[PDB]
C-alpha cells in the first residue's frame, strides 16, 4: 500500500515522458509500453488497487482513428477473464467500456447487447462513476430507434461531469444529442442551443435543424450535402438516410389547420414544395398511423378530420400529473438519504 | 360529520364497564338470566346523558316468561339515597343485555315509564355482535313495541377520560361490506320463510329494496353513473393538479435544510 504505489507511479512518470521525447511519432513509444505492460501481467490478485489501462489506452486510442492495431480486443478480452467478477470488479467495469468504444466505432453494435448483459452482474462498482459509459450506450440504443431512452442516458451523463474537460466531452455529446432530437422529430428552441459546445462547431447543426424545423426538403440536401464529413469524422453514418424521412413527417404535422373540411387541393399545393406530386400516398400513410387522422375524398376533393376542443377533459393530463410527481418526490426521498 | 338526533344518547364509558363487572360478580351466571339493571344519569332540553347505572336483582323463571319477579321498593329506596348524594342524578332509562328481545321486555318498560314517559332501552352485549359500537339504544313506547335508531356515542367527563386512557379508508371498507352481508343474510332468510309460510308478508321490506336498486351505488359499477362522471373525472382532475405544485413547494423547503447541515458538518470536520 506505502511501497506499492511509488514502484507504479514511477511506471506510470515513465510512460509520460516517452511520448514525443522517446518518440516523435504515435507508434515508437509503443515498442517500450510493451515490455513494461508485464508488470500488471505479473501479479494476479496481488493486488486490486491498481490502474492498468493507461499503457493499453495509449495503444489503444490511435485504432479508433482509423488505423490498424486490432490485435488489442484479443488483450482486453483476456483481462476480462483475470478478474473473476466476483473479484477485482471496480478495474474490470473501466476495461469494459474501454472494449465497448472499440466495439461502437467500427460494426457490429450486436456485441454490445450482450456487454450490456455482463455489465449487470454482480459488481462492487457502479456503471455512472465514468459518464462515458453512457455515451456509448446511448449510440447503441438510437441505432435502435429508442430516441427517449438515448435522451436519459444522454442527458445523466451531461449531468456532473463537464467543468473542466467539458471541452471535447461535451461537444461529442452535444452533436449527437441534437441529433436525437431530429430522430424523434420533436425539435426544440434555438435560444437553448448557442451556449452548448464550441460556438464554431454549433453551426453546421444548427443549420441542419432550421432545416428540419421548417420542414422542406430541397434546403435539407443543399446543406447535407456541404456537410458530408461531420458524419463521417464522428463515425456514425446511417443517420444521414434516416433524417431525411423525417422531413416529410414533420411537413405534414406542421400543417394542421382546423375546420371540418379542408380541401385536398389545399393540402396538395403546400405539400408541392416538399415532393412533385407523391403527395397523397404520404397523406395515406399519415393519417392511418394515428399521428394524426382523417377521411379523404378523392372524389369530392376534399380531406374531412375530426375537431378537438376537449383537450384537458380526459386522462392526457391524469398520466402528466403521475409522472410529474414522481420526479419531486424521488429527490424529496433522496433529501433525506443524507 | 358525526351522526346526530333529536333526542341522542351519550352513555358514559364507566357505565358500560359496570355492566360488564355486574356480569361476572352477581354469579347468578350460568343460568343464562337477562342481566338487567336501571340506568340514572343527566338530561337537560333533548340530551340524555348517561351519567350513572345501578343493577337491579331479577330473578325470572326459566319455563314461564309470564312469571319473573322484581322489587319496585327496592329502586325507591336506593333512588333516595342517590338523591342524597348527587342530586343531578335523574332516572333515563334501563339497560336489557340482548341479543334478542322477549315479550316481557315490554312488562319492564310499563314500569320506567311511569316514573318518566322516555325511557331509553340499551342493549349492550360485550359479547362483540359488532366490530364498530356493540351498544345499540332504543327508546320504546307501545302501540306495538317501538324504536328509535338514537345516536349513541361517547362522551365524557374530564376524569372517566384520564381513567380510559390509563388501562390502555381501511377500518370503513370492513364495515361496509359487514353490512352488506347482513342483509344479505336476511333476503336468504326472507327465501326460506316465505317458502315454507312464516310470518313474513311485510310489505316494507320489500318496498324499501326496490328504490335503494335504481340509484345504485357509485365506487362500483358505471351502469347508471356513466352519464355523472363525464363532469366527474374533471373535477378531480383539478385537484391533482394543486397537489402537484404543492409537493415542489414541499421540496425546497427540504432542499433548505440539507445546505444547512452540509455547510454545519462540513466546517466542524464532519460528524454526524
Amino acid at each position: 500500500s506505502t511501497p506499492l504505489l511509488p514502484e507504479v507511479e514511477a511506471y506510470l512518470q515513465l510512460l509520460v515522458v516517452i511520448f514525443m521525447m522517446n518518440s516523435k511519432r504515435y507508434k515508437e513509444a509503443q515498442k517500450i509500453s510493451d515490455d513494461l505492460m508485464q508488470k500488471i501481467s505479473t501479479q494476479n490478485r496481488r493486488a486490486l488497487d491498481l490502474v492498468a489501462a493507461k499503457c493499453y489506452y495509449y495503444h489503444a486510442r490511435v485504432y479508433e482513428f482509423l488505423d490498424k492495431l486490432d490485435v488489442v480486443r484479443s488483450f482486453l478480452h483476456a483481462r476480462l477473464r483475470t478478474a473473476t467478477l466476483r473479484h477485482d470488479a471496480d478495474g474490470q467495469a473501466t476495461l469494459l467500456n474501454l472494449l465497448l468504444r472499440n466495439y461502437l466505432h467500427y460494426s457490429l453494435y450486436d456485441q454490445a447487447e450482450k456487454l450490456v448483459s455482463k455489465s449487470v452482474f454482480p459488481e462492487q462498482a457502479n456503471n455512472n462513476e465514468w459518464a462515458r459509459y453512457l455515451y456509448y450506450t446511448g449510440r447503441i440504443k438510437a441505432i435502435q430507434l429508442e430516441y427517449s431512452e438515448a435522451r436519459r442516458t444522454m442527458t445523466n451523463a451531461l449531468r456532473k461531469a463537464p467543468q473542466h474537460t467539458a471541452v471535447g466531452f461535451k461537444q461529442t455529446v452535444h452533436k449527437l444529442l441534437i441529433v436525437v432530437e431530429l430522430l424523434l422529430g420533436e425539435i426544440p428552441d434555438r435560444l437553448q442551443f448557442r451556449q452548448p459546445s464550441l460556438k464554431r462547431s454549433l453551426m453546421p447543426y444548427f443549420l441542419l435543424t432550421q432545416a428540419v424545423r421548417t420542414g422542406n426538403l430541397a434546403k435539407f440536401n443543399q446543406v447535407l450535402d456541404q456537410f458530408g464529413e461531420k458524419f463521417q469524422a464522428d463515425g456514425t453514418y446511417t443517420l444521414i438516410i434516416r433524417l431525411r424521412h423525417n422531413v416529410i413527417k414533420t411537413g405534414v404535422r406542421m400543417i394542421s389547420l382546423s375546420y371540418s373540411r379542408i380541401s385536398l387541393a389545399d393540402i396538395a399545393q403546400k405539400l408541392q414544395l416538399d415532393s412533385p406530386e407523391d403527395a397523397e400516398f404520404i397523406v395515406a400513410k399519415a393519417i392511418r398511423d394515428g399521428v394524426i387522422e382523417a377521411s379523404i375524398n378523392h372524389e369530392k376533393g376534399y380531406v374531412q378530420s375530426k375537431e378537438m376542443i376537449d383537450i384537458y377533459s380526459t386522462r392526457e393530463p391524469q398520466l402528466a400529473f403521475h409522472q410529474r410527481i414522481s420526479f419531486c418526490l424521488d429527490i424529496h426521498n433522496m433529501s433525506v438519504k443524507a | 360529520m358525526p351522526e346526530l338526533a333529536v333526542q341522542k344518547v351519550v352513555v358514559h364509558p364507566l357505565v358500560l364497564l359496570s355492566v360488564v363487572d355486574h356480569f361476572n360478580r352477581i354469579g347468578k351466571v350460568g343460568n343464562q338470566k337477562r342481566v338487567v339493571g336501571v340506568l340514572l344519569g343527566s338530561w337537560q332540553k333533548k340530551v340524555l346523558d348517561v351519567s350513572n347505572s345501578f343493577a337491579v336483582p331479577f330473578d325470572e323463571d326459566d319455563k314461564d316468561d309470564s312469571v319473573w319477579f322484581l322489587d319496585h321498593d327496592y329502586l325507591e329506596n336506593m333512588y333516595g339515597m342517590f338523591k342524597k348524594v348527587n342530586a343531578r342524578e335523574r332516572i333515563v332509562g334501563w339497560y336489557h343485555t340482548g341479543p334478542k328481545l322477549h315479550k316481557n321486555d315490554i312488562a319492564i318498560n310499563e314500569l320506567m315509564k311511569r316514573y318518566c314517559p322516555n325511557s331509553v332501552l340499551v342493549i349492550i352485549d360485550v359479547k362483540p355482535k359488532d366490530l364498530g359500537l356493540p351498544t345499540e339504544a332504543y327508546i320504546s313506547v307501545e302501540e306495538s313495541k317501538t324504536f328509535e335508531h338514537v345516536t349513541s356515542e361517547i362522551g365524557a367527563e374530564e376524569a372517566e377520560e384520564v381513567g380510559v386512557e390509563h388501562l390502555l379508508r381501511i377500518t370503513n371498507q370492513v364495515h361496509g361490506l359487514k353490512g352488506l352481508n347482513s342483509k344479505l343474510l336476511d333476503i336468504r332468510s326472507y327465501l326460506e320463510k316465505v317458502a315454507t309460510g312464516k310470518l313474513p308478508i311485510n310489505h316494507q321490506i320489500i318496498y324499501q329494496l326496490q328504490d335503494v336498486f335504481n340509484l345504485l351505488p357509485d365506487v362500483s359499477l358505471q351502469e347508471f353513473v356513466k352519464a355523472f362522471y363525464l363532469k366527474t373525472n374533471d373535477q378531480m382532475v383539478v385537484v391533482y393538479l394543486a397537489s402537484l405544485i404543492r409537493s415542489v413547494v414541499a421540496l425546497h423547503n427540504l432542499i433548505n435544510n440539507k445546505i444547512a447541515n452540509r455547510d454545519a458538518e462540513k466546517k466542524e470536520g464532519q460528524e454526524k
